[PDB]
């Protein structure tokens, strides 16, 4: 039943909830084998043997084998488990700043007004890019990574179970933190913070691993053998001798943070030691990387920072107000490198550029009606050359005053145009190749001396020159 | 060719037990004689 | 025209528009984990020996049904991610070709069309074999030794060149709007007009519609080579690193609960695969846990690039004196969760 | 399996006796059923007809009548060997060696292959009793209907050597990169014109009554390739198909005589297994239980039956 | 996990194996109410396609589906059947003695016209007509003949070999000198493959039918070469001749015989130890 | 056996918990072979490659290539499926479930593609976890060569139009393949893919041949026995094609080695082996669509 | 060794290129370590643990016992060129917990008994054959 | 333990600046009194180490 | 330049490093100018250019007036002039 406050106010009496948490198991399978050739089947089941002593000693080694074996896959399983629970702690493992804003949040009520999930969401973006890897970024600076552990620490709530059995002391606190590490940053971390009381008190011996399964796993291969079953069950007083190759308390690390006893202790030199598995808490990180190459510094930071500096030798023209083609940043070394548009012909000038039979006729959907269409319309010919102008103001007068033509957008300027107002033609500019725009439908391209009034197209054009792109995506 | 392979009734009574536990590939340009047996093979008999 | 383009380019005349970069990188981190007492209930379950017979003897297997449970009514066991090890990526400067890809309707004029093919393709590193073939792969064939690492690929939207350069410096979108579903409203009509409706205005940016008029709407040539829909690349082996945004379905009905997102980021799924040469799109059978937080928040992060080698030295060691603009040459700092660290 | 017994007949050389215990796992071919066998007539001394020793060509005609087997145990004086052609019926899953620079694949077919590379000779010497024995080079069905391919239009080109002498290679292989270089050596005319007499032979069977109705639509594909992806990946660059069209004719024997569907499945019949005329037949396809999805170079998979 | 049984419920127009031997060839009947539509297609239009729909409709007149499809003709019933067409007499005088004693003639020249009229019309008798075993037991009444006729492989021969030996076991006849064509003349001691041969020839001997045996340690994929040779019907001028499907493996090379008894005396050659292993057709060119 | 047990996924509904029953004895196509395997790998999500939901041309390259499975007994979480490939010749025999046509006391059934009769036919979709199994078509061989030879020719009269090949008379069966209304749009644009194969190999099968000929037999044995068989038969269309039509050795060689490649995979690709056989006993023999048949392994 | 030991843990050509360029910028910068930040004590307690610990411990012989210093035993040799050695402890290590510790003396490997035989008669002469001998017939009368 | 080794060294001579940086780092630098041919635009021939 | 050297090496990465202790040089310490190694004399250098087949650079400038800031704040480039900053295990060494 989770924690209530009795609350004072004019409000509803908020809605009371007393409910039982249902959850979801999972089932993992954890397999395991080991093989066993074509000897030691014959033998250890009287089917291949004789009455010299060899016979009965090419038995022991295939004996012994069966001893190193079963010693071993049933120690994997011991071997497993925890290689099972740091998968299923890391995969219930929020990373840290991705949770110090979001406990901060729910150590509010919380704040179901969509604006504070919008302040949640451009700071938790915020303390991800400030301390995502803060040791090593932040490592030297003792202070903070004092206040680094005591954040890491405090910040997971106890979850509610008594498991009945508490891990002791040797002075007075029960023991609750865990703080799995890897070996690398456990001497980094033992080395400056102290580290008190270095034995585990207790472990008690409760039903854990088992006490039958070293039982039962020769068992059921026994009578599965059938006639080996006798060899390995004679085997069992004699095993733990020769495979040895001539409540309680064990050996673990504590370290106190603030006032939290926890169990600091890396893994993968115990467990992991030449099982070729990866240890689970090295974890790869996938970013991406924009690196804008070749675009044009705004209008009014284009100064020098002082007046004389970069500057050529007096015979040379000053390359740098040339616009910038190029891009420098390091690589994965010192090493500097180079973007430079030359590098782009792989993407650009491959023949999909050209491919707007996907957009035309997709963005024709819920069509504009055929507003003011004066550059969009091209008339044929006709009438004497002398006054085909002044027909032209005869006749088209009426349209070509009914609202402002689309092609003089030119008083926007940069920003303008990407922003909402003034700007319903934005959801028009889809294509560097291609200027879309509102047309007829089925009237052809030439033809005619008014269009005639039908239901507006929006329609392509290729784009001739690379000029003709618009000057607020362009600037003069 | 190779030497006289393994002898496998020698270290049933080994006179000393490995202080060190690695793979064993990771130093395989080391040995002379060496064999990776899959948890039984026919010739250990 | 992309003929027209070839000469321009490979010559050195600027066409009057610019480009965005987005590039993926992989960097292998350790961990430190905590946890609480009772963080997970865990159960045991049988043995059940099964058997298995093979060419030679007999071969046993054991596997045992086992469960576990959450047990927990808030959070517990945090995963801080301090330190970093190695990048796996050479980061950058490996360029996308689109000629592994077979889904482009090509050109007409068939000496056009086997002219550009090859004069592109004289000796690109990401460059097929001798043609495509329908059935396999092109392979992408390896050269005979490496350095750095796995080649992370380069992959380039057009863009305007009036975009201002402060909408980078930051770790904004490629596409010039916000775009994730962490951004949403629960309308349920939501983010179908987050992502492309552009009477609204952007969520990273209030005061504009979008900063990039190309990338961001339907249909658009950033949408029309890197949707999930369209596929010009896709049976193409390369890794897409726009294919983590542009994507229709993915940003769309996935997940809303951002209580819920926080524990399935640090485990997610990679599109790469690091144990490929130069990285791939994930092959059916792999899994590789990757916290990636850019398919969260939906954004990417600047790294430091000046078109300058001149403005490149001056920041180093510090942003203090970082020569961050000049007369056209133009510096960008480092917006990144690498700020402040070696490499 | 029928477990056939290889007698190895005399002394033996102490690095000789090595030499048997690298093979667990190659292919042997003997020319019988046998339950007992001497070596040589396994060795490539048999292998030599009368006169000369078989080339390339040769080879996959010596292998064609003669029978695959496994080498399953090794021992001193047998070699137990397990017949695939016959003795694959098994729950007991054969293994095979990859001797070859190529990882194949879980559930590939496997064919077998002479050793036609450059630095893949696996020519093994025996100095007690001299027999060489080249060990072929299993290797997945498209990569081995990839390479037969190259040494028979190789041959025709020893036939007539018009132009001047700057020819294309047929020596350069490609899977998944890879350069590969072939042998080419020399070129036998019997093991050609046996060779060369089966190709034209089998593409003569595959044109029917109703073939050149197919015909017609050749300017129905080049319209597709100038609008389709898939066309133009298909319509590869260096096709004689492009190249042909720089012819319906009804004259209908009944008028309902299903004239595509006879010329479909002759087709089938007759020039689509030409994988089996050409190379030997597919009988060896992996299977993998620990679930391994790769088999490497050098490594071993175990085997089931025809694919 | 060698061991298999068959059974199947057929009438005793056909092979009737109470005169029959317990070492029987059963092949079947593969789709008697099949062949007036496909016997239409896969020829020309001048080879007269009403003709199997004639001749075996004579041969169902010389005998509605009933509750039990036509099957098993024998390998005896076939000796007979291609008597007159292969050229060998007075050993296939023989068979045909046996047959119209002990099995009525007049289904013989019923279904030899049949015989001429299925590679007449191009539907061959093979894709028809596939193997079914070697008959155990034959629990047949006065109409029925529900044959336990194992197929599967190997073990067929061997679990009718094994126990052969005492009284009458299958030992699985030839049941003709002429027919089991024992190959490698050229031959020496290795284990043989069995094979069930059809060869044809279009208006030579007006499409004849030659129904019998090879034994060779050659494989189905070499017999082709040796099935081109040893023939002088490659003077069709269309194409398919020679059909053969895989009967299996004869892993004891001594054990082919000749003898004379069966029943009226008929020529027969004892074949000790069969892998029945049952493969496919063949027919291409 | 060997049977491998595929897991169900966690909880499903109770109508997917009944839908999955009567899939008992269906045929199942798993990738590896362990023991324990998931039910997305089964399904047809697992067979997308390409970015796209395959054709019958995928279908069949990934058919001929992961291994077949017969579902023995339907458990709670578990599928209890023994593979056919595994295992000597003629053993362990189970039972299939039928499918139109009648797979006879032999016949040498095939796992054949389902989209050949209606489109969403037999596709069980799990409405819970969201998935999709496509069982295959049970046919025997002459039945399964025939009809994938007789859908191709359909597509070429589709390909450029301007008799009705879909009766198919059967032993007692009058073959109803035309599914018109709905299918014949779906079904047409899904061979799209191995139609083009099957034309494209074809004419670059003979128009490599038709310039051929004419550019050998001009510089032995070759000459002499080729044309001992074609005398008048691939002369008279040798003539026939050469005039009504259109007429460089070294595009001609390296167009040699690309057609044979791509010849031989169709022969991989179509033909449909014969996975498994129908062997009766103590059975009437003639299967009832919908019924039981004892199935037994090798050909 | 720090990377190359580092990656055997654990352990892929990429592997092998990412080793490789990450082991170059380790020897270009963490080396001639004690001449360069040299000055500064926390990089050389750090540089010697780098030594200490890079290394695999592994044989268990006590037939010398060269546990010393009250009970606390050797595990380390460091032969460091007497003019360092002056350096390395005055400053950074002066932690010499005694001045004297406890080696042993030889033992030796004769040809006893029936080794004398056995390489005579026979070739081989497997070391300690007087009590392997011993153990292995002790082995299998149970 | 005292030991050598042994390394290679490379130099450059003569070669030449990219297009991008041949700037000086300021405008008022190493300029010489005001009748002398100001050397550093001269292509390099030397080197000092 | 010889690819008869870097052929005859092994790949394994277990003992290249080993060999990265002691190498044969192809220099003796005895002779004046450096003479190319006598047959018979084996030096055991270190050798760490031999492993990478990679070498170093040291600081060089073409002004000495560049050359001067070289002892970070070093004049890096100028009109037509270069330096090259210290890239070596010998950079943060006085000799």
């Amino acid at each position: 039943h989770q924690p209530l406050i009795a609350r004072d106010g004019p409000h509803p009496v908020e809605q009371p909830v007393h409910n039982y948490m249902t959850k979801v198991i999972d089932r993992r399978a954890l397999n395991a084998a080991f093989s066993l050739a074509t000897e030691a089947i014959a033998l250890l089941t009287g089917e291949a043997l004789d009455g010299t002593g060899i016979s009965l000693h090419r038995q022991l080694r295939a004996i012994q084998q069966l001893a190193r074996n079963v010693q071993a896959v049933l120690g994997a399983f011991e071997r497993g488990t925890a290689d099972q629970m740091l998968h299923v702690l890391l995969e219930k493992a929020p990373p840290l700043a991705l949770l110090l804003p979001m406990q901060r949040y729910l150590d509010n009520g919380r704040l179901a007004t969509r604006v504070a999930r919008a302040t949640l969401v451009a700071e938790l973006k915020r303390s991800f890019c400030d301390t995502s890897f803060f040791l090593g970024k932040a490592g030297h600076r003792r202070e903070a990574i004092e206040a680094w552990l005591v954040d890491l620490t405090t910040a997971t709530q106890p979850s509610v179970a008594v498991p009945r059995l508490t891990h002791a002391d040797t002075r007075g606190r029960p023991v609750d933190g865990v703080l799995v590490t890897t070996a690398a940053i456990k001497q980094r971390l033992l080395q400056s913070f102290l580290k008190v009381e270095d034995t585990e008190a207790d472990v008690p011996v409760t039903y854990g691993e088992m006490v039958l399964n070293g039982a039962n796993l020769v068992t059921a291969l026994v009578m599965g053998k059938a006639v080996r079953s006798l060899d390995d069950v004679g085997r069992h007083l004699l095993d733990m001798q020769e495979e040895q190759l001539e409540t309680t308390r064990v050996r673990a690390d504590l370290v106190a943070i603030g006032d939290r006893l926890v169990f600091l202790e890396a893994l993968e030199r115990r467990i992991y030691a030449a099982t070729n598995v990866p240890y689970p808490l090295v974890g790869a990180m996938d970013l991406t990387f924009v690196l804008p190459l070749g675009l044009f510094n705004p209008a009014m930071e284009r100064f020098a920072a002082h007046a004389g500096d970069l500057v050529p030798a007096p015979g040379h023209p000053e390359p740098r107000a040339f616009p910038p083609r190029q891009l420098f940043f390091w690589g994965k070394d010192h090493q500097v490198l180079r973007l430079s548009m030359e590098n782009a012909v792989g993407t650009v000038c491959h023949p999909s550029l050209m491919n707007i039979d996907a957009a035309v006729g997709g963005v024709n959907h819920d069509p504009v009606e055929a507003a003011n269409p004066y550059g969009a319309y091209v008339a044929a010919p006709a009438g004497p050359g002398a006054d085909m102008q002044q027909r032209f103001l005869n006749a088209w007068r009426q349209r070509l005053a009914h609202g402002r033509v689309r092609w003089v957008a030119e008083c926007q300027m940069t920003a303008e145009q990407f922003m909402q107002p003034d700007n319903a033609n934005l959801a028009l500019e889809l294509h560097p190749a291609f200027d879309f725009f509102a047309g007829v439908a089925d009237v052809e391209l030439p033809g005619g001396e008014v269009p005639p009034a039908g239901p507006g197209a929006i329609q392509a054009t290729w784009r001739v020159v690379n000029g003709n792109l618009p000057l607020a995506l362009c600037p003069v | 060719r190779d030497p006289p392979g393994y002898r496998y009734a020698a270290a049933i009574l080994p006179t000393g037990s490995i202080l060190s536990t690695i793979e064993v590939a990771s130093h395989r340009r080391l040995f002379d004689f060496f064999a990776a047996v899959r948890s039984d093979e026919n010739s250990l008999y | 025209s992309p003929v027209a383009l070839y000469h321009q380019l490979k010559t050195g005349l600027h066409p009057g528009f610019g480009f965005t970069v987005v590039r993926q990188d992989r960097f292998v981190t350790e961990n430190v984990l905590f946890s609480e007492r009772a963080s997970e209930a865990y159960f045991l379950g049988q043995l059940q020996v099964a058997r298995h017979e093979t060419g030679g003897g007999v071969n046993f297997t054991l596997t045992q049904p086992r469960g576990n449970v959450d047990l927990g009514v808030g959070y517990t066991a945090v995963a801080a991610t301090g330190t970093v090890r190695n990048p796996v990526t050479d980061m950058g400067n490996l360029p996308q070709n689109f000629y592994l890809g077979r889904g482009a309707p090509p050109l007409l004029d068939n000496a056009a069309a086997v002219y550009l093919r090859n004069a592109v393709v004289a000796g690109n590193r990401l460059g097929p074999a001798q043609p495509l073939p329908v059935f396999g792969c092109a392979q992408v064939p390896r050269r005979a030794g490496m350095d750095h690492g796995q080649d992370a690929v380069c992959e380039f939207i057009a863009t305007p060149v009036a975009t201002d350069i402060n909408y980078f410096r930051r770790p904004c979108n490629p596409r010039g709007r916000a775009a994730g579903g962490v951004y949403a409203g629960d309308k349920e009509g939501d983010v179908i007009a987050l992502m492309y409706d552009h009477g609204q205005s952007d969520p990273a940016r209030p005061f504009a519609a979008t900063a990039n008029p190309w990338a961001s709407q339907r249909f658009s040539y950033g949408d029309l080579l890197y949707n999930g829909a369209y596929h010009l690349n896709g049976a193409s082996p390369v890794l897409s690193p726009c294919f983590k945004f542009f994507t229709a379905a993915d940003i769309t009905a996935k997940h809303r609960c951002l209580e819920r997102l926080i524990v399935e980021t640090g485990s997610a799924v990679s599109t790469a695969t690091a144990a490929s040469d130069v990285q791939f799109k994930r092959p059916p059978g792999c899994r590789e846990l990757v916290e990636d937080p850019c398919g969260l928040f939906q954004e990417a992060y600047p790294i430091t690039c000046a078109s300058d080698p001149a403005l490149l030295r001056s920041a180093r060691d510090g942003e203090a004196h970082a020569r961050e603009t000049h007369f056209t040459q133009y510096l960008i700092y480092d917006a990144s969760p690498l700020k402040g660290l070696s490499l | 399996c029928f477990e056939a017994d290889i007698a190895i007949p005399s002394g033996i050389s102490r690095p000789d006796a090595a030499a048997l215990q690298r093979c667990e796992g190659r292919v042997v071919f003997l020319p019988t059923i046998r339950r007992q066998l001497a070596l040589a007539d396994v060795a490539h001394e048999s292998f030599v007809s009368g006169g000369v020793s078989p080339d390339t060509l040769g080879l996959l005609l010596a292998y064609r009548r003669r029978f695959p087997a496994v080498i399953t145990r090794v021992l001193p004086t047998r070699i137990v060997a397990c017949p695939v052609d016959l003795g694959l019926t098994h729950a007991g899953t054969v293994n095979l060696r990859n001797t070859s620079p190529v990882d194949l694949c879980n559930g590939d077919p496997v064919s077998l292959v002479p050793p036609v590379f450059e630095g893949q000779a696996t020519d093994v010497r025996l100095e007690s009793l001299d027999l060489t024995l080249r060990f072929p080079v299993p290797l997945p069905t498209p990569l081995a209907r990839e390479i037969v391919a190259r040494l028979v239009a190789r041959g025709i080109r020893d036939l007539n050597p018009r132009t001047p002498g700057e020819l294309p290679d047929l020596n350069v292989l490609y899977y998944n990169g890879a350069r590969l270089s072939l042998v080419a050596d020399v070129q036998q005319l019997a093991s050609v014109n046996t060779e060369l007499r089966s190709l034209v032979l089998n593409m003569v069977y595959s044109i029917t009554e109703g073939t050149t109705l197919i015909l017609t639509l050749i300017p129905r594909l080049l319209a597709l390739s100038a609008q389709d992806g898939y066309v133009n990946a298909l319509l590869q660059m260096q096709s004689v198909t492009r190249e042909a069209a720089q012819a319906p004719m009804l004259m209908q024997d009944g008028e309902r005589r299903l004239p595509l569907y006879e010329a479909l499945v002759a087709w089938l019949a007759h020039a689509g297994q030409l994988g089996d005329i050409l190379a030997l037949a597919p009988a060896v396809r992996v299977c993998t239980f620990d679930g391994a999805a790769v088999v490497q170079s050098g490594d071993m998979a175990p085997v089931i039956r025809y694919p | 996990p060698r061991y298999h049984l068959t059974r199947q419920v057929t009438l005793t127009d056909l092979c009737q194996p109470n005169a029959e031997r317990a070492g029987a060839l059963l092949l079947a009947l593969r789709h008697p109410t099949d062949l007036p539509h496909l016997a239409r297609h896969r020829a020309p239009p001048g080879r007269q396609t009403e003709r199997l729909a004639e001749a075996w409709g004579q041969l169902l007149e010389a005998s509605e589906s009933g509750c039990a499809r036509a099957g098993l003709v024998s390998f005896n019933f076939l000796v007979a059947a291609c008597a007159a067409a292969y050229d060998a007499r007075d050993a296939a005088e023989a068979v045909r003695a046996h047959i119209t004693t002990n099995y009525a003639g007049a289904r013989l020249d019923r279904f030899s016209e049949c015989l001429r009229a299925m590679v007449h019309t191009h539907v061959f008798p093979h894709e028809v007509m596939r193997f079914f075993g070697g008959l155990v037991s034959w629990v047949t009444q006065d109409e029925l003949a529900s044959v336990t006729a194992v197929c599967s492989g190997p073990q067929e021969a061997t679990h009718t070999g094994h126990p052969g030996r005492p009284r009458s076991a299958v030992t699985i006849p030839a049941c003709a000198f002429v027919d089991l064509d024992a190959e490698l003349c050229l031959g020496g001691p290795g284990a043989a493959f069995l094979y069930l041969v059809f060869t044809y020839r279009q208006c030579r001997d007006q499409e004849l039918c030659c129904v019998y045996v090879v034994k060779s340690q050659l494989p189905p994929r070499g017999l082709e070469a040796a099935l081109e040779r040893l023939f002088g019907r490659l003077r069709i001028t269309t194409c398919t001749y020679a059909a053969f499907a895989e009967l299996g493996v004869m892993p004891d090379d001594s054990p082919r015989c000749l003898h004379r008894t069966e029943r009226v005396g008929v020529p027969v050659v004892i074949l000790e130890g069969v892998v029945w292993r049952p493969g496919g057709w063949r027919a291409c060119a």
